RNA sequence: AGGGCUACACACGUGCUACAAUGGCGCAUACAAAGAGAAGCGACCUCGCGAGAGCAAGCGGACCUCAUAAAGUGCGUCGUA
RNA sequence: AGAACCUUACCUGGUCUUGACAUCCACGGAAGUUUUCAGAGAUGAGAAUGUGCCUUCGGGAACCGUGAGACAGGUGCUGCAU
């Protein structure tokens, strides 16, 4: 993980979104991808597309999901079964 | 290598030649445990505007002449294909095969 | 003292520097040092010499970078000038130091 | 308000004058009519004058001229003695007496690329240097050797500002 | 690719550098830069001028070119009008101050470089490529080598499977560092393609 | 710009580390060679259990730094799991 | 003889089309230097400085800008043309 004395990382855009989001109390998804950006505790309630690659891909964000980041809930490679 | 590859790489360089001061500057300032917590993470945030051509961990030493990102020797600037030529050549001087 | 530092990669040529040099010391001052040979430098080199794949298929080359350290323990007015004039062979960086 | 005026010392004597002065101020108690005073001394520029921030009466003209070691203003007249600017004084002020060389971890004269070299081979010469070792005491002074520029390893000491 | 390169293997001994100069690992790449771009401008400059060997030399900041040619005439044109141009040039490619030199190359039929860039020429200009390398090999016999090889590959006669030929006359031996064994290469952009030929010329033995 | 070349029911190639006592662990202690180094190698000292951090000499280097060689040797311990 | 980005040649989107890289004219501007908002970024819009080597003044060589084409570019195929 990231060190403790540089803080968590956001990509600055997405940041300014949840803002926008936040002041105007809307609960459209934005479609980001930012997978590498960790979540915030003003994300929580907001769904969040993140891409996978091919598509974006809801989240809604739970008070859960805080520390972690965007990409762990967009998975990328899609196998069903061998058989 | 493709000329184009060659010419993006002559333009990372030309970029690193350009931010090195303002970079380096920033790296400072982020690394300086003396220092505010507000003003680290403006140099944190200011680092990722400038370009990322601007970093010199960005560019990849290719061969002078025939611009082959692998095999590269530091000393001659060359691929190691082209080295062997030259040293063949006479072209480096002091250079000779060595057996021991 | 005047410590020089004769560097090049033909050991003959840089023989016949350190020859030169001593000279040009010997006949305006007095007590040159003397010409000492210090370790030199083999910087090798392995490569792959086909084009594409062959890996145990290898040319290993080097330079073999030669030192003379001269050495001038009296400088007088006339000795130290004399070095600009004096012009020794080429590809031998020599490397005068003063004290 | 209180504007900038020139005084004249013995030059050589300046930082002597300029602590005579604020112990006249502090003696004749016109603290309300005197700013500050600089008075440089190196081991020095200006050494000869001494800049005053002050007001304009005869008592504390004739104050300032029975300072000792004072020779008088500086002005179109003698009456009225002439105020110049507070720029002026403001050079001084950054290097009145701050530590100005000296006092240094590395170099002992200034690099830039003029220097005589004497404590060594090179006899009465001078060269320019490039570049310079002061972590390790080492200058590359490039002195005209062998019809080019060639440097030379010397020392701090053995060279010359 | 059997065979190691002539010059190459007697560098140390009877056979000396090409570029000859030091410097540090600071400046080495760049100076070999240097020498490939002057060297490459020499070669597109005179070509019509039989040129051999591009001898650089480099002390305190200062480039000395010397270019062995068998016709100095041609690239020194007039009294210093020609040799002159191409030193600014030189200068400008290396960013010092350029001198060329200009050796006259005695018997260019005994030089190997110059055979084969004259037989590359006879192939471009549509010779029976087998009569170039016969006028090769007996010109230099006859000049007094103590022997030559020359060697021709690839789309002979325009031919759909390529092949090699080459002739040999007197000894040409490789195995011999001691041997001088001029040896050198060149190449022919025909219309059906490249002909790439390579000559060994023995002067003779070198005894120290 | 982001992703992939790092995927994973599986098969093969080349290696490393093991399965221990000719060994493991702990404490002490000896003997190399050959190399690299300036957008570099970075002592000493201070702090950190440690990776490292801070300060910062010496050094384009038989000088300074990387840099304590390890197996070994002695003493202790573990006792075939 | 070293794929996080780069490398990279592949995929997904977002973009460009004499072009990232050269030469050539035409004619608009000294190059460049600093900074601003939107954008994932590519890019698309702003504010400050300069006019150097020479002219019976139809202007020039470096370095940006635009359009025309001549061309550039290709790690595209054939190693069974070389």
């Amino acid at each position: 993980p990231r060190s403790l004395k540089k803080g968590p990382f956001i990509d600055l855009h997405l940041l300014k979104k949840v803002e926008k989001a936040v002041e105007s109390g809307d609960k459209k998804p934005l479609r980001t991808w930012s997978r590498r950006s960790t979540i915030f505790p003003n994300m929580i309630g907001l769904t969040i597309a993140v891409h996978n690659g091919r598509q974006h891909v809801p989240v809604f964000v739970t008070d859960e999901m805080v520390g972690h980041k965007l990409g762990e809930f967009a998975p990328t490679r899609t196998y069903r079964g061998h058989a | 290598a493709k000329q184009s590859m060659k010419a993006r790489e002559v333009k990372r360089v030309a970029l690193a030649d350009k931010y090195f001061a303002k970079r380096a500057e920033l790296k400072a300032i982020i690394s300086d445990v003396n220092a505010s917590d507000e003003d680290r993470w403006n140099a944190v945030l200011k680092l990722q505007t400038l370009p990322r051509d601007s970093s010199p961990s960005r560019q990849r030493n290719r061969c002078r002449q025939t611009g082959r990102p692998h095999g590269f020797l530091r000393k001659f600037g060359l691929s190691r294909i082209k080295v062997r030529e030259a040293a063949m050549r006479g072209e480096i001087p002091g250079l000779k095969k060595a057996s021991w | 003292r005047i410590r020089i530092r004769l560097k090049a990669f033909d050991h003959r040529l840089i023989d016949q520097a350190t020859a030169e040099i001593v000279e040009t010391a010997k006949r305006t001052g007095a007590q040159v040092r003397g010409p000492i040979p210090l370790p030199t430098r083999k910087e090798r080199f392995t490569v792959l010499i086909s084009p594409h794949v062959n890996k145990d298929a290898r040319d290993q080359y080097e330079i073999r970078t030669h030192l003379r350290l001269v050495d001038i323990v009296e400088p007088t007015e006339k000795t130290v000038d004399a070095l600009m004039r004096l012009d020794l062979a080429a590809g031998v960086d020599v490397q005068i130091s003063l004290g | 308000k209180k504007r900038w005026y020139v005084v004249q010392a013995f030059s050589g004597f300046e930082g002597r004058v300029a602590t005579s002065l604020r112990e006249h101020i502090k003696l004749h108690n016109m603290e309300d009519l005197f700013g500050e005073v600089m008075v440089p001394t190196e081991e020095k520029f200006f050494p000869g004058y001494v800049l005053v921030q002050m007001v304009m009466n005869d008592a504390s003209w004739h104050l300032v001229r029975s300072v000792p070691r004072v020779m008088g203003f500086i002005g179109g007249t003698s009456d009225r003695p002439a105020p110049i600017s507070d720029k002026e004084v403001d050079a001084i002020m950054n290097r009145l007496q701050q530590v100005g060389d000296k006092p240094r971890p590395k170099t002992l004269f200034e690099p830039g690329e003029m220097v005589r070299v004497n404590d060594g081979p090179f006899a009465d010469f001078n060269g320019v240097v490039e570049e310079v070792d002061y972590e390790k005491s080492r200058l590359k002074v490039s002195v005209s050797i062998f019809g080019r520029a060639t440097p030379v390893e010397l020392d701090f000491s053995q060279v010359e500002k | 690719g059997q065979k190691v390169h002539p010059n190459g293997i007697r560098l140390g001994i009877v056979k000396p550098w090409n570029s000859t100069w030091f410097a540090n690992t600071k400046e080495f790449a760049d100076n070999l830069d240097s020498d490939f771009k002057v060297r490459q401008y020499l070669t597109k400059e005179l070509a019509k001028a039989s040129v051999s060997r591009i001898v650089i030399e480099r002390p305190a900041k200062s480039i000395r070119v010397t270019i062995h040619t068998a016709r100095p005439g041609i690239v020194i044109g007039k009294k210093g009008e020609d040799v002159e141009k191409l030193r600014k040039v030189v200068a400008d490619i290396a960013g010092v101050p350029a001198q060329i030199n200009i050796a006259e190359v005695r018997k260019p039929e005994l030089d190997a470089k110059l055979v084969a860039d004259s037989i590359t020429s006879q192939l471009e200009r549509r010779v029976m490529f087998r009569r170039a390398m016969k006028r090769a090999v007996q010109n230099a016999m006859r000049l007094g080598a103590k022997g030559i090889k020359v060697e021709v590959s690839g789309r002979l006669g325009g031919a759909e499977i390529a092949r090699t030929e080459w002739y040999r006359e007197g000894r040409v031996p490789l195995h011999t560092l001691r041997a001088d064994i001029d040896y050198n290469t060149s190449e022919a952009h025909t219309t059906y393609g490249v002909i790439g030929v390579k000559v060994w010329i023995f002067k003779g033995e070198i005894l120290g």
